[PDB]
DNA sequence: ATGCACAGGATGTATATATCTGACACGTGCCTGGAGACTAGGGAGTAATCCCCTTGGCGGTTAAAACG
DNA sequence: GTTTTAACCGCCAAGGGGATTACTCCCTAGTCTCCAGGCACGTGTCAGATATATACATCCTGTGCAT
């Protein structure tokens, strides 16, 4: 008769949304992002040294842009009477934004 | 006689002399009007006071004695004119306004 | 060397509006960045206006027009009032 | 002669005071059996009118239409072929 | 070398949550990886351009600030 | 003895083809000028206008409207629809940044 | 000068949408289009009049419209440059 | 009075690439406006570059950097090649 | 047996309180950048001219708008 | 498909202001001299971080009432 407790689908999601719409700290791991940045900074020049402040500013800007894109994608998916986002929503959002 | 700051003459807190020097060295025009730096410093001081007031209100609402970038972001995004002014401005560690769409709420 | 900023003036303005509220370093760094951004925007627009009318001098009228063009509604009106009052006070003094 | 107090609509007060979604039917059947002795046909209407706000009388859109030369004015007034 | 896979799905989920996203498809993650990569190229190219014109070998934060500013994405808090 | 009417939509496609090849203005000039002067009345009275200015406003407005219509069409199609809804326009303008 | 925004007739908006690639159009669109167009026109004309007044002029030139459009991030070619 | 434009040089280039092709006045003005806009973009970017580096001169290096920043890919590369070639030719002659 | 309405255990969140720290605020020397004084000459303000360009109107056609 | 209107064209006319030109003048760039406002630097607290130990507030499933 022993049952394990578990919330219904969509509860932990709302809890996380509330949690992360309140905090402001960065969400991406520092080292993987730094390694990705350095790898990208090789097809323009080799042996590129980096101030830490540049890396953190890049992370801030990238995360802000990604969050804004996520919110636009959410609006696009909601407009399609859905709660799940699929990449066509991202494509439409970037197309309307003029990125495409 | 004794030197008197032009800001005091205009009754401002922003350094009018520094503003005038920067205007001269900013390659904006050959000549700079005498009443220009005063006007610019006054406008800057007014905007600074406005946003500082809003940020202090936000910090008090968080029961904190010091304004943090989160307070600045909240004040800017909450003020319609200020948000429109800084439409394309990204604030570091500012976070976002807590907002959840209605349809995602449990029903 | 020494680098100048707006820290002291922003601090004084804060003490005028909130005589008890402190501030962190990141906040006043953002403050200085915002001040510089507004300064450059207004100065560039004023220079554009002056070149538009074939004039070699930047006066307070140019800044008034630039502020009217850059700030929305009530902010623009209030800033115009502040600039006019400060100019009149300085000229009278 | 202002009431000087919390004023609510007839529908508003009905929905704010007697709002028993489970036991509304109980009150309906209570009124129905109360009126069953004399007037059972009109019991439901006698109950329901207390759930509605005051209104201005209007013809029910088919007394008007049997006469083609009759039209309703702006504020519900009567208008005919002599209106200009 | 697949640092694009350094962007794990928990981080993408966290960013979506801060973005107010509730339900996420499985195909989303790679799309975000690609879009983020494109953004990174666009910024970093200009950043390196600025670093080179200054005849420097170390990229400064001010270079990134200028690159973001000229792309219409103003950033504060760094100079 | 039949009216010989075209099906709903083929005429729309034909006029889409017609108007995607032309370049002339699609709005009557006089009403546009009247509206422009009416709007300008609220900023300063007794304002005169160069004709090239009114043409400039008409061209810019029509181009902006065409762009907005194109975005709205994509938004509505994303909803798997064929008819344009005002909610599509509102979403498009919000995404652009105008809202 | 009153009630001119009705001057943009429904066929005009229809043609605009057809050039925009729209095939089927709802009837409750036209007033929304008129409102958005009014907002855009107001935003442009405000800055155009500001430019005209700063020059102490009484007629609005196309070149003022060019500057106003440029400042709003909508550059237009072919009207003086 | 007299107003100047890029009309004659545009017509020269048109005859260079398409010797048998005419041009309307409105299109001609369109190219004039386009050239003006590109001029402003490059000049402003070069000025910002000079100010950032604390320099008093606008040299060809700054022009090349601005061209790289403002032009997409192959356009930037070909324009850089053309500018370098023209500079070399002028310096030699 | 079905839609509603409580009871309650689980659970994650918010409060209360105690401690420690480094981050902010404050005090000090100095020096260089702003202030005060003086000049000249040119950019800007002012006055007179004109004529072009803006506005305004009136009549006729009809394409386009309106309507069902 | 049928009916209505006002956009548009042409043609004309009057005048307002924007462009032009000449003259003047005062305002700002330029120069020198002087001094204190702001900045780099050093100390000292206390706002907030951090840790722990309790009230809440929901989530959610298991009860009944009865239709
Ligand atoms: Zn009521």
């Amino acid at each position: 008769v022993k049952k394990p407790h578990r919330y219904r689908p969509g509860t932990v999601a709302l809890r996380e949304i509330r949690r992360y719409q309140k905090s402001t700290e960065l969400l991406i791991r520092k080292l993987p992002f730094q390694r990705l940045v350095r790898e990208i900074a090789q097809d323009f020049k080799t042996d590129l040294r980096f101030q830490s402040s540049a890396v953190m500013a890049l992370q801030e800007a990238s995360e802000a842009y990604l969050v804004a894109l996520f919110e636009d994608t959410n609006l696009c998916a909601i407009h399609a009477k859905r709660v799940t986002i699929m990449p066509k929503d991202i494509q439409l959002a970037r197309r309307i934004r003029g990125e495409r | 006689a004794k030197a008197k700051t032009r800001s005091s003459r205009a009754g401002l807190q922003f350094p009018v002399g520094r503003v005038h020097r920067l205007l001269r060295k900013g390659n904006y025009a050959e000549r700079v009007g005498a009443g220009a730096p005063v006007y610019l410093a006054a406008v800057l001081e007014y905007l600074t006071a406005e946003i500082l007031e809003l940020a202090g209100n936000a910090a008090r609402d968080n029961k904190k004695t010091r304004i943090i970038p989160r307070h600045l972001q909240l004040a800017v995004r909450n003020d319609e004119e200020l948000n429109k002014l800084l439409g394309r401005v990204t604030i570091a560690q500012g976070g976002v306004l807590p907002n959840i769409q209605s349809v995602l709420l449990p029903k | 060397t020494r680098k100048e900023s707006y820290a002291i003036y922003v601090y004084k303005v804060l003490k005028q509006v909130h005589p008890d509220t402190g501030i962190s370093s990141k906040a006043m760094s953002i403050m200085n960045s915002f001040v510089n951004d507004v300064f450059e925007r207004i100065a560039g627009e004023a220079s554009r206006l002056a070149h538009y009318n074939k004039r070699s001098t930047i006066t307070s009228r140019e800044i008034q027009t630039a502020v009217r063009l850059l700030l929305p509604g009530e902010l623009a009106k209030h800033a115009v009032s502040e600039g006019t009052k400060a100019v009149t006070k300085y000229t009278s003094a | 002669n202002l009431p000087k107090g919390d004023w609510h609509c007839n529908e508003c007060k009905f929905k704010i005071f007697i709002n028993n979604s489970m036991a509304t039917l109980k009150k309906i059947e209570s009124n129905f059996i109360k009126q069953n002795n004399n007037v059972k046909i009109f019991a439901k209407l006698l109950f329901n009118i207390d759930s509605h706000n005051p209104k201005q009388f209007q013809l029910p859109n088919y007394i008007k239409e049997t006469f083609p030369a009759v039209k309703t004015g702006s504020r519900g007034q009567y208008s005919d072929e002599n209106d200009k | 070398r697949d640092n694009i896979q350094g962007i794990t799905k928990p981080a993408i989920r966290r960013l979506a949550r801060r973005g107010g996203v509730k339900r996420i498809s499985g195909l989303i993650y790679e799309e975000t990886r690609g879009v983020l990569k494109v953004f990174l190229e666009n910024v970093i190219r200009d950043a390196v351009t600025y670093t080179e014109h200054a005849k420097r070998k170390t990229v400064t934060a001010m270079d990134v600030v200028y690159a973001l500013k000229r792309q219409g994405r103003t950033l504060y808090g760094f100079g």
